[PDB]
């Protein structure tokens, strides 16, 4: 009787721990996906910003050359 | 002069509140699995 | 006697696993909060940078128009 | 006019797929630890 | 005999749960490291971008002053 | 020409080292809960 109680309580606890481990795995997977998406976002932004400052630098240099010519 | 458009770069948000709630629910329910001989 | 030992060890283990599940839930909550704050930061930065490149483009276009007029 | 270079700013990526796989493997293997009197 | 079975199953389950807790700790540590690296990346990018818009603003102001002088 | 100020955009840091330490401590302490008949 006490053995049946121990077995039932242990099986219930193992079921709940399985539920918790599946929840933790799902949460870690979602966090991994989001962190990696934000990392790709930051890297894309850094690349585009480098291109844009390249463009701005080229344009500003052309403008400064034109001003040096005019004045 | 056409600067590149960066407005499409979006950062996702995570919603693991269901899983945190399940974890806390299990940490509370495991008291119903304690053995009282 | 062996049943009391099994019950005590099982209750100790369930207490420790409850402690670990609460720790995991707290850690996942903190990670969620920080990841979401950094995502909002990246989105705010992208919006402000779009506005700033809009301003820079407008100003550079005005400057190029003025130069085309002068020269 | 020399604008600062930001090309070195890189964002790391996380690869915890091994740990998620271990967690799911354990959540599946714990059925082999159930007591059947 | 049933007590030996309960003890063996419980020890197996505790070993598997130890494995799972070590895996969760490793995963949370990796996620913390990556989230903090990306946060430092975003902060470095914000600082460098502030410096770069400072430079661009200074240069554009000099250019506009030169144009006001010429025209 | 006044470009917008982005210096306020800050990225938080996470410090879950206490929880990782608790998890490793529990994974080590669960050996004291093994049954030795």
């Amino acid at each position: 009787e006490n053995q049946k109680l121990i077995a039932n309580q242990f099986n219930s606890a193992i079921g709940k721990i399985q539920y918790s481990l599946s929840s933790t795995a799902s949460a870690l997977g979602k966090l991994q996906d989001v962190v990696n998406q934000n990392a790709q976002a930051l890297n894309t932004l850094v690349k585009q910003l480098s291109s844009n400052f390249g463009a701005i630098s080229s344009v500003l240099n052309d403008i400064l050359s034109r001003l040096d010519k005019v004045e | 002069v056409d600067l590149g458009d960066i407005s499409g770069i979006n950062a996702s948000v995570v919603n693991i509140q269901k899983e945190i709630d399940r974890l806390n629910e299990v940490a509370k329910n495991l008291n119903e699995s304690l053995i009282d001989l």
